[PDB]
RNA sequence: GGUUCGUUCCAUGGAAUUAACGUAAACCCUUGCUUUAUUUGUAAAUAUUAUAAAGCAGUUCACCUUUAUAUAGGAAAUGAU
């Protein structure tokens, strides 16, 4: 006897064990060789080792013979394959460096500086365009650091109209007002 | 006039990146290395409970602060200075990138490389070898300060200071108590 | 009056005598194994009487701060003595209403 | 917040105690309408 | 350049979607107790959840979650600061708790399942394990021929302790760990 | 000591009082007042260069620097509060006065913070499978099959952790033997 | 052989065995589960308690740390603004106010959350953002035509060192002086205001806290778009809005709830009950037998052997495109990422995390001022307003009948109740504010 | 004017239509059942005590009676449960 009960398995007919592996690879049929290579083409190098691994780990076996469907409150209620980090549904990404601890506000003398090194990269690459200025006010450090993009703890905003607030609102206010 | 224009369609999305955040990388790393520092520091006999018994006792000396290797490289530049130096005792690092964080940010500040050939010893001493001193079996009632000392050197409540401090006044006693 | 930290050094409800509790609390713990060395001495029937005599009057002339029955937990926010909780470090009044807006963790109110 | 105003203190950044501060302003209304503290006796009565 | 029709997804993906799967023990002598508590169940049900997962690649067969007795301590205080003692209410504080058994789990296997959920730890989660361990007799020469084994393995990582020559601060060594460790751990 | 005095010894000087060009200010630079005797040579050649242009050069700088004044007008002008306002009815700080047009608006972007709780559980979630589909796998490359113990092996250690809590009942060593 | 001990641990074998029994009644959906961080400031669990008897003290300590952090402001020297040094007590509205702090500890570490809404950004924003787009431009043409009077002959170069660089960079500031400290006076401004949220400064304050939680501590800041949305922040805006005695009381309560808007509801149908019927869409009740080897073995459909053909019939897969299709991959520094992550469209994914999500859209508010808030300098009797706008209930359990999981056993899941307390120049009042959502 | 444990519900009034709180609902403990988990608990075991997460369940059905035909109630160890 075993850790779990056939009672399961011999209903559907794999109550031999050369039975079981005919449904296994039937259904869990390992990837081929064709597939790897446009697998590790896609997804970078890190991402493979992770893949290839995952594949001799769990054998099949198990999931013939204990393998149920999830239905607890905490599965993740949509599939993907969480690669990357995206905007919104997931924490703010912190790949900056650390802060400069001598580093202070800048002066008349280095902020004018500063403003010339600035008026000097973008007249390298009429005049000045908006996303330029708009690029100026909200990422260029005022502090002397060196142009230094430290890591936000902000949270992510949400989207532009959240999905079951949107829709439901009128303003009040009137213009003519 | 007062008038001021409405939010442009490149400004806006210009905001949301920033506030909203962007699509970066994200870079699988899992070995023992990484691990390393976080394991139950266990007086096993494999090597990794061992090294891990080490790894605790070098955070209480350097404050006993968690290992967080995780958390940033940033701290108090202030104030590891002044126990580095002020109070000459040790420091204990995450990481060497939080190491070359505070030479970065004191004018001249020199951290040792490393600890000390004694400290080393002392460290394997107790946390790895275990080597203890046995308590001694006193069979006479009579041996007072024998069998303090027993006592004393079988609970870990009483330390090497706390002992001492017992057997001065002890001694003080059974030397004011004879013809 | 002799064991006032000339610095205060109490970031707790600063009291009259919290301030006296705080004094009692370090005293002891710098006289404990002296004053559990005399409690020795006198309790140990082997040794001569006028050794157990000697630690039984040296034990009587330490100052009232040493001794530890006069420590009293006291509440950290409120400063009282009377009906202090050990686990929380609190009256059971200051518990009661921290408890329900949330700050003390795991505490919910009780119903069966 | 001492602690908090030297830290950044080195930054040029200021911060108000709007507790000491608010102490400091109950004691200068008190010396306006002659009610603050007397001068502190150094010396025993007579 | 041309396109590949995946027959299927990666298995890593497709196995968190699927209830964690559990190896099976050959012996059943238990090589680990790790107890879960909180105060909270969706955090502590939901860690776990995690947990088996990192005991199945490991090779560990993991037994659980047993649900334990739940911890409950009770406060009656009176409704005000005063004299109105004739109105009180009840207080509680439950504890919930799970626990984790893994059998025929090798020694340093099992301190890799358990550095791994140190790291990763859900908040609000307090956890404690028991290690069991064979060993033979004669510990005392064992535990001095592994001496210069553990040497090799700090080569690189005396660095993260740093002090000063002929650290004064530090004093009696052996004193220092003990009230160090006392200050830390709150007293006791 | 004594009753506290105010400070009102506060103040930044300007450096410049008034808007000088660089012929005015190399000039009054350069009235052999204190300086280095070679760095007054740099100013110099500055100054017989800067005397050495055409009229019309020198006129549109003089322009330049009007079109830049008009180009910080609107952003150092005094805006009125409005008559029913909210939050400038006592705020002392000219700067910050702004016209209050569509400030307390809601777009429909944002939540309660009750909500915030649920949604930075989910992130939290997502981290956690982020871990069992790309961190876990890579644990089975380090993994070591259980071996049964032998016939010497007849000691059982048992060893109790907190992991990375400090309590005093994880030093006890618990050894049982047949 | 094997050890005798080795064999007494086997022999204790009374284990019973997973039966993978099949279902046959049905299942109703869970409750929803609220966030464990709401229910207790300190979402904590030690197993030595002599680290947990002082957390509620050391909230008041770091509440007060944080919020005069928040209040940070440069010195008005160091930006030439003159100050004005008055004698009065400015109370200032335009700043970033900040909520009760809630922390989830670990043995590691301790995430510190906090709600704000920053009305300072809001306003320094709009106006350094009507400085025209020439002054950018003219100030350009200053660059170029500095670089051919003053560093060159007649009308970057090996023949130009540092040391004339730092004679042509003073008279561009001798002429602009009082342009540019208009300028960097509202960069700064705004900076300091952006680093209040980045590491820049939040490592300085993480080694003030970091002395009384002995751990690292990692910032969750949330930003509030309307502080109508937290109890914590709306009540101290109407605090210190009070706080001034010729303040009418009474009708700063009547601006504050005209600024909150409730959405359209249907009376009847809002407060219409539910049926109980059995959902047979839900993942349990559609597969009862839940076993693989009974789901794939060819039950009903066809040729879906596949298991991740199943999983995409319950599940909406991002990488697939039109939702049910198949999965294609192209065949045969720069970001680590995959070659179809910019293909992955999150659009269904956000309507369906949100949607999860309760208590979303405020539905109630309730002001209540009580206290001395009169006007003249004398003793006169206590004053009590009350003002609400929309209900308070728990609309899912109290209408419709769904299970609600009730907060600490008492309080609602869906009410924030927060209290502020200030003081006149003749005594003590509080300002009390519930705000929940539906 | 009837009805209901209840300003509950129906009808009606030459003035009503609505909102918030309380009520109600829901929640905690408890009861039966279903699924999950089997240690430190259980003699054995194919799992049935215990432990504890989620879900279902009632006045529901049957019988009898019933106004203005609109709203319903009774019976209680010998209908089911
Ligand atoms: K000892
Ligand atoms: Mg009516
Ligand atoms: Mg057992
Ligand atoms: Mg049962």
């Amino acid at each position: 006897r075993s850790r779990f009960k056939n009672v399961r398995a011999v209903e559907m007919g794999l109550t031999s064990d050369a039975k079981i592996e005919s449904f296994t690879k039937k259904k869990f049929a390992e990837y081929t060789e064709d597939e790897k290579a446009a697998l590790a083409h896609n997804y970078p190098a890190e991402h493979m080792e992770a893949i290839e691994a995952a594949e001799a780990a769990i054998d099949p076996k198990d999931l013939t013979i204990q393998g149920r469907l999830r239905v607890d409150p905490y599965r993740m209620p949509y599939i993907d394959d969480f690669s990357e980090i995206q905007p919104i549904i997931d924490k703010r990404a912190r790949r900056s460096a650390p802060p400069s601890h001598k580093a202070r506000f800048m002066d008349v003398d280095e902020f004018t500086q500063d403003l010339i090194n600035w008026a000097d990269e973008i007249r390298r690459g009429t005049g000045p365009t908006d996303g330029d200025i708009l690029s100026y006010i909200l990422e260029r450090s005022s502090m002397t650091d060196n142009n230094l993009q430290a890591n936000s703890s902000l949270a992510p905003a949400l989207p532009d109209k959240v999905p079951g607030v949107e829709g439901k609102y009128r303003n009040a206010i009137d213009p003519a007002d | 006039d007062d008038y001021d224009a409405p939010p442009t369609e490149e400004e806006k999305a210009f905001l949301r990146g920033l506030e909203q955040g962007k699509v970066t990388e994200y870079v699988p790393k899992l070995t023992p290395d990484t691990l390393l520092g976080y394991g139950p520091p266990v007086a096993t006999d494999a090597a990794l409970g061992k090294v891990e018994s080490a790894m605790r006792t070098m955070r209480i000396l350097g404050g006993g602060l968690p290992f967080n290797d995780q958390s940033g490289v940033t701290s108090d530049p202030t104030a590891i200075k002044h126990r580095y130096v002020h109070e000459k005792k040790p420091v204990f690092f995450s990481s060497v990138e939080e190491k070359e964080w505070v030479r970065e940010s004191l004018d001249k500040f020199a951290v040792s490389e490393g600890p000390e050939k004694k400290t080393k010893q002392k460290i394997l001493e107790t946390s790895v070898l275990g080597k203890y001193e046995e308590p001694k079996y006193v069979e006479s009632l009579t041996e007072t300060v024998k069998m303090v000392e027993k006592y004393q050197g079988g609970t870990f409540s009483y330390a090497p200071s706390d002992a001492d401090k017992f057997n001065k006044k002890l001694n003080q006693l059974l030397a004011a108590g004879l013809p | 009056s002799m064991f006032r930290a000339k610095k205060l050094d109490l970031g707790c409800f600063t009291n009259v005598r919290v301030l006296r509790d705080h004094s009692k609390r370090k005293a002891f713990l710098e006289a404990e194994p002296e004053r559990q060395a005399l409690r020795y001495v006198i309790r140990n029937t082997t040794l001569p009487a006028r050794t157990r005599a000697v630690a039984q009057l040296q034990l009587t002339q330490m100052h009232a701060y040493t001794r530890p029955t006069q420590i009293r937990n006291r509440c950290i926010l409120g400063g009282k003595s009377r009906g202090i909780l050990r686990d929380f470090k609190m009256t059971r009044y200051n518990f009661r209403m921290n408890a329900l807006m949330g700050n003390i963790p795991g505490v919910k109110k009780a119903s069966w | 917040i001492r602690e908090l105003q030297k830290e950044f203190g080195t930054l040029g950044l200021e911060v108000d105690d709007e507790v000491d501060d608010d102490r400091l302003e109950h004691l200068a209304a008190l010396r306006a309408r002659d009610k603050g503290a007397p001068k502190k006796k150094r010396t025993a009565p007579s | 350049e041309q396109e590949v029709i995946m027959s299927r997804m990666p298995r890593s993906l497709e196995a968190l979607y699927l209830q964690p799967l559990r190896r099976e023990a050959e012996y059943g002598v238990p090589s680990c107790d790790l107890q879960l508590r909180s105060y909270s169940i969706r955090n502590l049900e939901f860690f776990c959840d995690f947990a088996l997962r990192a005991a199945y690649y490991l090779g560990l067969p993991a037994f659980g979650p047993v649900p334990l007795p739940r911890m409950i301590e009770r406060w009656t205080v009176p409704k005000s600061h005063f004299i109105f003692k004739k109105s009180q209410e009840n207080f509680e504080r439950v504890t919930l708790r799970r626990l984790i058994q893994i059998k025929d789990g090798h020694p340093e296997t099992v301190q890799l399942w358990l550095a791994f959920l140190q790291k990763h730890a859900y908040y609000g989660i307090g956890m404690k394990a028991n290690v069991w361990e064979f060993s033979k007799l004669g510990v005392s020469k064992a535990m001095d021929e592994s001496k210069s084994e553990v040497e090799k393995l700090l080569e690189t990582r005396w660095e993260h302790l740093s002090h000063v020559s002929d650290m004064k601060g530090v004093g009696n060594f052996e004193d220092f760990l003990a009230k160090e460790r006392l200050r830390i751990s709150g007293g006791r | 000591e004594g009753v506290p005095v105010p400070k009102r010894e506060d103040d930044a000087k300007l450096e410049f009082t008034r808007p000088y060009n660089p012929g005015e200010f190399l000039s009054e630079k350069l009235r052999s007042d204190d300086l280095q005797d070679w760095e007054r040579e740099r100013y110099e050649r500055a100054l017989t260069s800067w005397e050495q242009t055409p009229d019309d050069l020198k006129r549109g700088w003089s322009t330049m620097i009007r079109d830049i004044e008009q180009a910080a007008a609107p952003l150092r002008r005094v805006v009125m509060p409005r008559r029913s306002t909210f939050w400038y009815e006592e705020e002392k700080d000219t700067d910050l006065i702004t016209n209050e047009d569509g400030e307390d608006d809601f777009h429909e972007n944002d939540i309660m913070s009750l909500g915030h709780g649920k949604l930075e559980e989910h992130r939290e979630f997502r981290e956690y499978a982020r871990i069992a589909v790309w961190e876990m796998p890579l644990l089975s490359k380090y993994a070591k099959p259980f071996v049964p113990p032998t016939s010497e092996e007849v000691l059982r250690f048992r060893y109790t952790t907190y992991m990375g809590e400090f309590h005093p009942a994880d030093r006890k060593v618990v050894v049982e033997f047949c | 052989s094997a050890s005798v001990i080795f064999s007494k641990y086997i022999n204790n074998n009374n284990n019973k065995l997973i039966p993978f029994k099949i279902k046959n009644s049905d299942l109703g959906r869970t409750r929803y589960f609220p966030p464990i961080s709401k229910e207790w400031k300190n979402s904590i669990y030690v197993f030595n308690h002599n680290n947990l008897k002082n957390l509620p003290l050391f909230d008041i300590n770091i509440n007060s740390l944080i919020k005069d952090y928040f209040n940070l402001q440069f010195k008005d020297k160091i930006l030439f603004k003159k100050k004005r040094l008055s004698k009065v007590k400015v109370v200032s509205l335009n700043k970033i106010y900040a909520s009760k702090a809630e922390i989830k500890h670990t043995n590691t570490k301790a995430i510190l959350t906090v709600y704000t809404f920053n009305r300072e950004k809001i306003s320094l924003y709009k106006k350094i953002k009507k400085l025209k787009k020439s002054f950018y431009f003219v100030f350009d043409k200053i660059i170029s035509f500095s670089e051919r009077v003053i560093l060159s002959g007649v009308p970057v170069l090996p023949w130009i060192t540092e040391s004339h660089v730092n004679i042509w960079r003073k008279i561009i500031i001798a002429s602009l002086y009082k342009e540019l400290i208009l300028l960097r006076k509202y960069k700064l401004r705004l900076d300091l205001n952006k680093y209040k949220f980045e590491e820049k400064l939040l490592y300085r304050l993480n080694n003030l806290i970091m002395k009384y939680y002995n751990k690292k501590v990692e910032f969750n800041i949330v930003n509030m778009r309307s502080f109508l949305l937290n109890s914590d922040i709306l009540t101290k805006i109407l605090a210190l809005k009070l706080k001034n005695r010729n303040a009418r009381v009474i009708k700063i309560m009547d601006v504050i709830l005209n600024k909150a808007n409730l959405p359209k509801i249907n009376r009847v149908q809002e407060k219409a009950s539910l049926i109980k019927s059995v959902d047979w869409n839900l993942l349990e009740n559609k597969f009862k037998n839940l076993n693989l080897s009974f789901i794939l073995n060819d039950a009903s459909y066809a040729e879906r052997n596949n298991l991740s053909e199943l999983l995409n019939k319950l599940y909406y897969n991002v990488l697939l495109v039109s939702q049910k299709g198949v999965w294609a991959l192209r065949s045969p520094a720069q970001p680590k990422v995959s070659s179809f992550a910019k293909a992955k469209k999150y659009a269904k994914i956000y309507q369906i995390i949100f949607n999860s999500i309760n208590y979303k859209n405020m539905g109630g508010l309730r002001l209540e001022i009580k206290g001395r808030l009169t006007k003249r300098y004398r003793a006169d009797r206590s004053l009590f307003k009350v003002k609400w706008k929309g209900g308070l209930k728990n609309l899912d359990s109290s209408y419709k009948g769904l299970s609600s999981v009730n907060m600490r056993g008492y309080a609602k899941p869906n009410v924030e109740y927060s209290i502020f307390t200030s003081k006149r120049r003749i005594g003590a009042f509080a300002v009390k504010g519930w705000v929940s959502g539906k």
